[PDB]
């Protein structure tokens, strides 16, 4: 029996048809891992992934809400410009910073390589 | 290192200026009465 | 004074050198002749440009390599080849024919037990090695970098002492000992030799690498493997080390792309085509099965043994052929340790096992990880489901 | 931060004017709190104002 | 010479700190008015919270 | 001797004071901007 499995496949149905070493495609399970285990207490949110298909450039805006200190959590909002093929980050800019982390993030975000910025903010 | 004593006196002057600025600001007086 | 310089001539048999240069192509012979006459010179009289023009006339004459071999062994250097020549021709044979040499890996452990990532200053390392080995034997060492691989291969040649044997005044050579240094890796590849001279060379190498804290070489494998490219794929500082067999997909990263990429071509959206594997014992019970699901079970065996659906690219040939592996599987069936010793032999163990799995002789749903090519070229004991290698 | 938040930079003048702005800000906040106390003096409004002041001051 | 270049870097940093120190020295004596306003505001806020 | 501190060969009270002073007059969070936030909250609650 030939079966097609996608990102919305059941976990039991995936374990029925598992004979490779690739990671599990159950995307709810993948995001459950990503939310609960590697980065807990972080309410990420994406709200606009609009694109300029003439240039082949994707515009992404995400909100990172570091809610480990639930009384006064500090949140940030990025804007990324993809290349959507031959993936190059042409430009990224910081749309909004919460004022209670604004100075430390202002000193940190002045440098490039925003992956370090996100990891440093979470740490 | 002759410049260590220079930093000692410079940091003493800077700390004195910052301390008198903080005392003029009265942050500790308004902090306790706001909680 | 016991160190051997790059201008001494040893006693080498002319016929052995004659048959040794036969295997080299004409263009490396040309490059060697110009480099040798530019550095050391020869008995032939002429300008360097004049000799370049003479070899040019030889190469647009289309002459066979035999004539130029007789020339460079009979008029250019009739008395005998210098040690640098004898080392460089054999290193060029190593470059031309890498499959004719077998290597043995050895980790560079140090101090507490953390491996030492060996880094070489090549000229100073050669000078220090030659001065260290000069105290014991008549040593000449030659070092070069691979044109393709990121290694530093040395060649250590040791010379001994010498009815009435008339007179030779010789210095008889032995078989050279090769030690390959990868750029940044604790694993050290050396030639297969267990006599006292090989131990001396490895000992002097360990003493002359260190210079800060004492370093010991512990052998991580006792079965030699051919083809230096393969031993860099296995034990060298690459991604394919510690990800082999069914896990070569992680070492090649052909299944995931960057997070900055198109999300319409993601694996979870397009999906992949698989088959329901029967967990009930039905392999032993069972003809002209459908050619689409036959392709899927062939792909299943291909995935299990090479990691990729299309493989790392007849088609059974793995990324690294393995000659000898021996696994000692141990289980605990009701408080009894039950050992099974599986030994293997051939030109490519896991390719042959893949072919046997394709012929429905071995169940691909029950073939374990270590049999499938995981932690390849390592022979060890499987206790509690965990493979620990032998020593 | 002061340089990009002023646009008239004169950063030495930021501190005396900081003290003056603090004085006028406290007297203005005094005026607003007196107006809020005299205007309603209710139960829900006073509790909401106290909670807002405590939340904005402590955190 | 290593300590010389270390002391030169330290001296440059002290010059920067002294530049900042002249930049912040603002003479004032207005703390009494701020303290009185804070005391009055605290008393009125306590009176409002008491109701 | 043992209970003495006259040469600042290693001191970190100054960096603590620098951090406190910077946190005090921050143009974004600071002390004056907290007072302004209290002002806007009181204005929204009253008017």
């Amino acid at each position: 029996r030939v079966e097609r499995i996608n990102g919305l496949t059941n976990l039991q149905k995936e374990l029925v048809t598992k004979y490779d070493t690739l990671p599990l495609l159950n995307m709810n399970l993948r995001l459950s891992y990503l939310r609960d285990h590697t980065y807990p207490h972080l309410q990420v949110s994406v709200q606009s992934r609009d694109r300029v298909h003439n240039d082949g450039i994707e515009v992404l805006v995400v909100n990172y809400k570091f809610c480990r200190n639930t009384m006064n959590p500090f949140e940030i909002q990025f804007k990324m410009f993809y290349k959507f093929e031959d993936s190059t980050l042409l430009k990224w800019e910081i749309l909004r910073i919460s004022t209670n982390v604004r100075l430390k993030a202002k000193q940190l975000l002045a440098t490039r390589n925003f992956q370090k910025c996100l990891l440093s903010l979470y740490e | 290192l002759p410049s260590l004593k220079e930093y000692t006196k410079k940091s003493k002057e800077l700390k004195e200026t910052m301390g008198q600025m903080i005392s003029d600001s009265h942050e500790e007086e308004i902090k306790e009465v706001f909680v | 004074e016991l160190r051997l310089e790059d201008n001494y001539v040893p006693t080498s048999d002319t016929l052995v050198v004659f048959k040794q240069l036969m295997k080299l192509p004409v263009t490396v012979l040309y490059d060697l002749t110009l480099s040798w006459f530019a550095k050391f010179g020869g008995s032939f009289d002429g300008d360097i440009y004049l000799l370049t023009e003479t070899l040019d006339l030889l190469i647009e004459k289309g002459v066979r390599r035999n004539v130029i071999v007789n020339r460079i062994l009979y008029v250019y250097w009739p008395d005998g080849l210098n040690v640098f020549q004898l080392a460089e021709i054999d290193c060029h044979l190593m470059i031309s024919k890498p499959e004719k040499f077998k290597w043995l890996p050895s980790k560079a452990l140090r101090g507490d037990g953390k491996p030492y990532v060996v880094k070489l200053q090549p000229a100073k390392f050669i000078e220090n090695l030659q001065t260290d080995l000069a105290k014991i034997y008549h040593c000449h060492v030659y070092m070069f970098k691979h044109p393709s691989l990121p290694v530093l291969i040395t060649r250590i040649q040791l010379f001994d002492s010498n009815l009435d044997k008339f007179q030779g005044k010789p210095l008889i050579s032995r078989r050279p000992y090769y030690v390959a240094f990868p750029l940044n890796s604790p694993i050290i590849f050396h030639s297969v030799d267990k006599d006292i001279y090989a131990r001396l060379v490895l000992q002097s190498i360990s003493r002359t690498i260190s210079e800060r804290e004492t370093i010991i070489f512990k052998p991580v494998q006792k079965i030699p493997v051919k083809s230096i490219h393969n031993i860099m794929t296995l034990l060298g500082p690459s991604r394919f080390a510690e990800s082999m067999g069914p896990w070569e997909c992680y070492a090649s990263a052909n299944f995931e792309r960057s997070p900055l990429h198109d999300y319409k071509k993601h694996q979870g959206l397009t999906g992949k085509k698989v088959m329901v594997r029967e967990f009930d014992d039905s392999f032993l019970n069972d003809g002209k099965e459908e050619p689409e699901i036959r392709r899927l079970r062939l792909e299943k065996n291909m995935i299990k043994f090479k990691g990729s659906a299309n493989g790392v690219m007849s088609r059974y040939s793995s990324l690294v052929p393995i000659e000898k592996v021996g696994f000692t599987l141990k289980n605990e069936i009701n408080s009894r340790i039950i050992t099974i010793k599986l030994k293997f032999n051939g030109n490519d163990i896991f390719g042959g096992l893949h072919e046997l799995c394709d012929k429905n002789l071995i169940n691909i749903d029950k073939v374990p990880g270590w049999l499938a090519g995981e932690n390849g070229s390592f022979s060890g004991t499987i206790m509690n489901g965990d493979f620990q290698r032998e020593q | 931060s002061i340089k990009e938040a002023s646009e008239d930079d004169d950063i030495s003048e930021y501190f005396a004017t900081y003290n003056g702005k603090l004085v006028v800000a406290l007297e203005e906040m005094k005026l607003l709190l007196e107006e809020a106390v005299k205007t309603f003096g209710n139960s829900p409004e006073k509790r909401e104002k106290i909670k807002k002041i405590l939340s904005e001051l402590k955190k | 010479q290593r300590l010389q270049i270390l002391d030169d870097a330290i001296q440059e940093k002290t010059s920067e700190l002294a530049e900042f120190e002249n930049m912040v020295r603002s003479p004032s004596a207005g703390d009494n008015a701020i303290p009185g306003l804070l005391q009055i505001i605290q008393s009125y806020i306590n009176l409002l919270e008491e109701n | 001797s043992q209970d003495s501190e006259d040469d600042s060969i290693r001191d970190d009270s100054n960096i603590l004071d620098i951090a406190h002073f910077v946190d005090l007059m921050d143009p974004y969070n600071g002390l004056l901007k907290k007072i302004n936030k209290i002002n806007e909250n009181l204005s929204n609650e009253l008017q």
